[PDB]
């Protein structure tokens, strides 16, 4: 089993919506 | 803190609570620098301090370790032994640790009766691992093992078999065609843990009739 | 004496322990423990310790410590302690697994020393896996952290100690 079950921070678990957000925001890659 | 390490080792032996954690963290940093080869000249100084403490009070430190701080003592011993294993340079710390382990084993056999080998079992295991030296006879060692088999000494037979296994792993010599046959039936009759490795080693580089010996034994 | 056959026995007792744990009996556990003490080989001891880890995680620990011989007099505890303080990393990982499982599962009067021994060997595994940096080392590390979560949730007594040790490792 994994170390922590309520893990929001994992790659393959996350769904289509903020996958698209991930694509955009990794393309952006900065904050002011 | 190399000078004060020996005094904290006595506090670590008696009561440390968090000083033991600090010393274990310091030793892990030394192991880190040893693995990174970044000039970790700290293991021998703690080893020297531990040896000095053992020479000062062998019975009191061993009693405190094997009685109360078994966990801390085992952790320190595990840190020291893996550190010595990493530091394979010139075996000076290895010889010092072997002497300290022999003295601690004598003190533990003398004093520890109720707390029999709470950590002295791991100490003796590390002692055997470090004392697994290479034999240089490889022909009279078989006769010594045959004599030990009639004498029925399990630990001595295990040590002789472990020595002969490194002896066979070393350069091959001319083995006798009767002594090995006599010794194989004895280690087969006795419950021998290393019998398979011994048979494989003695059958690989064999200066004799291996099929004849195997057929006779069967 | 065949090493491959003994590895078959490992990978088969693992299957039986995973399928039908409640059928495991006290004499079976004791015999396997004696074999794990008398073995010379680190790999086979690792396999037997994995088997004991699975059985300890299951219910059979209550069978082994069901009365009608002290728990300290039981041969399991000595093997678990010595293998948790063994040199080899995987052997130590399975030893601390056995210790964590037995500590959370059974609650007898004399097990407080086992609790202390388990937690101290635990930061031993923390320092070893923290400065090992190997794939197998990280696997044993994740095993140790499973032991942390399970121990702290089952017993809230050791929580402050284990948190401050983890901060020292940080």
């Amino acid at each position: 089993a994994h170390v922590w079950e309520d893990n929001w921070d994992d790659d393959n678990v996350e769904d289509d919506f903020s996958n698209q957000l991930r694509a955009e925001l990794e393309k952006h890659g900065y904050k002011m | 803190a190399r000078v004060v390490q020996g005094s904290p080792e006595v506090p670590g032996i008696t009561v440390r609570v968090l000083q033991a954690l600090a010393t274990l963290l310091s030793s892990p940093h030394g192991g880190a620098l040893v693995m990174s080869m970044h000039r970790s000249h700290f293991l021998a100084c703690p080893l020297l301090r531990q040896l000095c403490q053992y020479q000062r009070c062998v019975p009191q430190d061993t009693g405190f370790s094997s009685l109360f701080l078994k966990v801390l003592l085992q952790m320190l011993q595990w840190l020291d032994s893996p550190g010595v294993e990493g530091g394979p340079l010139r075996a000076q710390l290895r010889m010092l640790a072997s002497q300290a382990s022999a003295g601690r084993r004598l003190s533990d056999v003398r004093g520890g009766l109720l707390r029999l080998a709470e950590a002295l079992a791991f100490r003796q295991d590390l002692e055997v691992v470090s004392s697994t030296v290479r034999a240089v006879i490889a022909t009279l060692r078989s006769g010594e093992q045959c004599s030990v088999e009639p004498d029925l000494i399990s630990k001595v037979l295990q040590g002789l078999i472990e020595v002969r296994s490194p002896h066979l792993e070393e350069l091959l010599t001319a083995f006798f065609s009767a002594t090995a046959d006599a010794a194989s039936p004895f280690p087969a009759c006795k419950p021998v843990v290393v019998v398979s490795s011994l048979l494989l080693q003695e059958e690989e580089p064999l200066a004799g009739g291996k099929p004849g010996a195997d057929g006779g034994s069967l | 004496p065949r090493k491959a056959v003994k590895r078959l026995a490992i990978q088969d007792l693992k299957l039986l322990a995973n399928k039908t744990p409640h059928t495991w009996s006290r004499e079976n556990i004791q015999a396997l423990c004696e074999c794990a003490l008398q073995t010379p080989y680190d790999s086979l001891k690792l396999g037997m310790l994995s088997v004991l880890s699975t059985l300890s995680g299951t219910i059979a620990i209550k069978h082994y410590f069901s009365i009608v011989s002290s728990p300290r007099s039981s041969d399991l505890v000595k093997l678990a302690q010595e293998c948790c303080y063994h040199n080899n990393r995987g052997i130590a990982a399975h030893g601390v697994r056995v210790l964590t499982n037995i500590t959370v599962s059974c609650q007898e009067k004399d097990l407080l020393a086992l609790e202390q021994d388990a937690v101290f060997g635990l930061e031993s595994l923390l320092v070893l896996c923290s400065q090992d940096d190997s794939p197998g080392a990280q696997a044993t590390l994740k095993i140790a952290l499973n032991c942390m979560v399970k121990l702290a949730k089952g017993r809230p007594h050791l929580s402050q100690s284990v948190v401050e040790t983890l901060l020292t490792q940080l």
